[PDB]
């Protein structure tokens, strides 16, 4: 949000 | 006489396999490893394996507060890339991908271990951090017959049951049932929990040489839980007015749903010829779905990430700081994985030196399927902050003017060969080892119609020495490494290189022949090399070359000092920092704590008038860590205190069985677990109280 950014 | 695969006689374990993947002591493993047993987690009644490990070191529980989600850890200040587990269940990874990770429930293991820094002369691919090794429970020697019941705070209903015996004489064919049904409330407002998971299993041993034991595991979440984000404004700081969000807040849709559906299937096979040679192998394969509808906060529209929101910028100035901004995720996933590792081991000597060799092949094939869709800025209505309504989100209305489909084919595969050799002459032990391995991603976009891959190839070693004194103390030291390949792409259209990991530790291990007793000190130097970071540009893009360090000293101890005193308790000093970032030279990770350290004491009386009743009672204390990369604010420390009253019912006729009350938290102790960032951040968990009763027949 898959996360580096999100 | 204790197992590395089976239970362990008392609280403080002495053989394990996930450093060598040979029934190896703990004192003769050059590394740390950490392994919490079946009967101290019926110590706490955890929900997650993720909460049994609230007291071993180095290792962080909180990057979701009171969350279960995901049994999402930090081992040594490290996670893994794309915030993904990096779980292992008997010797096979449970590889996971975007949101598809599978969970196991404590009540179906035997033991949950942690191995410390890298790990992939081992393993293959993986965080330079460590990783967890769960292990299943087994067809037992002697009968099982055990049923349990449990209730608790916020509406916590569960019942279990575990049963094992033999179908014949000899004990050729044996089996064992474990499942478990659990309804609960989930700690915020509206969420709810359930887990429905049975796990048969079967051993065949033609003759004493041979074991077959087959493994399958079915679960099934219709509900996991909250998995929301809370801005550190009103949580870690008041809010404008003075004021902070209940630990129960939740910002998501009232309609908000998230699930998950796990099926395994797999064995266990090993065979001795001889003295000299043993084979082994260990299969598995995983088909794991996972769907949810989740509006998520995006923290208050003062915060830098809503700075162009058109529903942020409509408000008075004055405003934007009790207004959270949110979006939303429609996700549904599937995925298989497929796992083999083949062993074989050969034990001989050559002069004085005896020898354990291990030669094996492993590799794993996995595909998950994703079809979502992601609400941007402006997606789902604010939410006022000092007026929270709760009402219905349309998860169907996809407006393409605020929100895109997000369809994704991930495949991953990865083949290693490696070698290891224990070695020991007189009081020296020795163990060598290498892996390569040779691991491809191909990504497959379905929208834009592209394909991204790379292929890998690493070679990763690990050295170490061990020193056995005739007293029990043992010192060592020993140097590992370890690779993980990225899957993000760059300005040149490619996939970057695989960051590193290397690690120096030094330390002692005490394990007397005569007490149940061990404890474990180390000091290490963790450091991982070609991280990813901004572009000294600022072209949108990451580039490669960054650096963190990580170095600490961890001390463990847990024994029965007697038949009526359990003692576990820990520390944990742990420095991280990036060395080499563009942006974040000289910072510290988020959700990393530099101090935390953990207590705990049961007590048994067998006389007197309070005979059969067990006290216990425990803290954890967690440093206070950062809430973003770039340092702007803090998180506080904390401490929490856990409780225990079991009462063995011998006392009133039924041996074996009892009945507790566990209270976790008990001063309802009201703190942030941690932040990822300032519109990331998780209450911890509020005090909880579970009532137990197992019957064992
Ligand atoms: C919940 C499933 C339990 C299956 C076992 C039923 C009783 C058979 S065995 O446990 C005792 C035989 O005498
Ligand atoms: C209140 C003390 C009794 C101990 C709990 C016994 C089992 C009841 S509850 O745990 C399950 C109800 O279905
Ligand atoms: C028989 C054991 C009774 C313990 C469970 C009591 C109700 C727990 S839940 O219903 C309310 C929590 O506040
Ligand atoms: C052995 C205990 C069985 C309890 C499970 C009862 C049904 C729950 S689930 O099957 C349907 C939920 O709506
Ligand atoms: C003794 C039977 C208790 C097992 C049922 C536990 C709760 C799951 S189901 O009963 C409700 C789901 O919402
Ligand atoms: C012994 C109880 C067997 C009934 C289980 C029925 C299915 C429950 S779970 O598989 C789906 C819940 O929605
Ligand atoms: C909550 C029910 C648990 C059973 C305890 C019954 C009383 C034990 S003691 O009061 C007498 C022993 O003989
Ligand atoms: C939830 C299913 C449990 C049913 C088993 C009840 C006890 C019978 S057997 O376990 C012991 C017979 O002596
Ligand atoms: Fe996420």
């Amino acid at each position: 949000a898959a996360a580096g950014g999100g | 006489q204790e197992s590395a695969w089976g239970p362990a006689a008392t609280i403080a374990a002495r053989q394990s396999a996930t450093g060598t993947k040979t029934d190896t002591p703990i004192q003769k493993v050059p590394q740390s490893i950490s392994v919490v047993t079946a009967e101290e987690m019926a110590l706490h009644q955890p929900k997650s394996v993720k909460e049994a490990l609230s007291y071993t070191p180095g290792v962080s529980v909180g990057t979701r507060g009171a969350s279960n989600t995901y049994d999402h850890l930090i081992i040594r200040g490290f996670a893994a890339e794309g915030q993904s587990q990096n779980n292992y269940l008997n010797g096979l990874k449970l590889q996971g991908n975007f949101y598809n990770d599978a969970v196991i429930d404590p009540y179906m293991l035997e033991r949950a271990e942690i191995m410390r820094g890298p790990v992939s002369v081992l393993y293959g691919k993986s965080s330079p951090g460590g990783l967890l090794n769960m292990v299943s429970k087994r067809p037992t020697t002697e009968p099982l017959k055990e049923v349990q019941f449990k209730a608790g705070t916020d509406s916590l209903f569960q019942t279990g049951f575990d049963f094992s015996d033999s179908l014949d004489d000899d004990g050729v064919y044996s089996y064992r049932l474990t499942g478990l049904a659990r309804s609960a409330n989930a700690q915020q407002k509206g969420s709810e929990e359930q887990r429905y998971a049975i796990a048969p299993a079967f051993t065949w041993r033609p003759d004493d040489k041979t074991n077959f034991t087959f493994l399958s595991y079915f679960q099934n979440e219709p509900e996991t839980g909250y998995y929301g984000w809370l801005p550190k404004e009103g949580t870690v700081e008041p809010l404008p007015n003075g004021k902070r969000l209940p630990t129960d807040f939740n910002e998501g849709a009232k309609n908000n749903t998230y699930s998950r559906n796990e099926k395994m299937v797999g064995y266990s096979f090993d065979h001795e010829f001889n003295d000299t040679f043993t084979v082994r192998q260990n299969l598995r394969f995983a088909e794991n779905k996972t769907s949810q509808n989740s509006v998520y906060g995006y923290g208050v529209c003062s915060d830098p990430a809503n700075a162009y929101s058109k529903q942020c910028a409509a408000l008075a100035p004055a405003d934007k700081g009790h207004y959270l901004a949110r979006k939303y995720v429609v996700d549904d996933e599937k995925l298989q994985n497929f796992s083999v590792d083949t062993q074989l081991q050969s034990k001989f000597a050559t002069g004085d030196i005896d020898h354990t060799l291990l030669t094996g092949v492993d590799f794993m094939r996995m595909r998950n399927d994703i079809n979502a869709w992601f609400g941007y800025d402006d997606s789902v209505p604010l939410l006022n902050l000092y007026n929270p309504v709760n009402t219905d989100f349309d998860f169907n209305a996809k407006d393409p003017a605020n929100s895109g489909p997000y369809r994704i084919l991930n495949k991953q595969k990865q083949t290693g060969v490696y070698v290891q050799d224990q070695a020991q002459w007189d009081k020296v032990l020795v163990t060598l080892g290498g892996r390569y391995d040779w691991a491809d991603q191909e990504s497959l976009n379905r929208v834009a119609g592209t394909t991204d891959k790379r292929d890998d190839k690493q070679f990763t070693w690990r050295g170490g020495v061990n020193y056995l004194f005739d007293n029990g103390v043992t010192p060592y030291f020993s140097y590992s490494e370890s690779f993980e390949p990225s899957s993000q792409v760059g300005k040149d259209g490619n996939i970057f290189a695989p960051s590193k990991g290397k690690q120096y530790e030094v330390g002692v291990k005490y394990v007397p022949e005569d007490r149940p007793i061990v404890v474990t000190g180390a000091v290490y130097n963790l450091t991982k090399t070609n991280n990813l970071m901004a572009d000294p540009e600022g072209s949108f893009f990451s580039v490669e070359g960054g650096e963190i360090r990580a170095r600490g000293v961890e001390i463990e101890a847990k024994r029965p000092l007697s038949a009526s005193v359990n003692v576990v308790g820990s520390y944990t000093y742990t420095d991280a920092e990036y060395t080499t970032d563009t942006t974040y030279k000289g910072n510290t990770p988020a959700q990393v704590p530099k101090h935390m350290a953990s207590l705990w004491a049961d007590y048994t009386f067998f006389d007197g008038p309070l005979s059969g009743l067990t006290l216990g009672t425990g803290g954890r204390y967690t440093g206070s860590s950062y809430g973003d990369p770039a340092n702007s604010f803090k998180v506080g420390s904390y401490t929490v205190v856990d409780a225990l009253v079991r009462y063995d019912l011998a006392r009133v006729g039924m041996a074996g069985s009892n009945v507790a009350l566990h209270v976790n938290n008990l001063f309802d102790r009201e703190y942030v677990a941690s932040c990822f960032n300032t519109y990331g951040c998780f209450w911890g968990a509020e005090r909880q109280v579970v009532a137990t009763a197992t019957f064992r027949f």
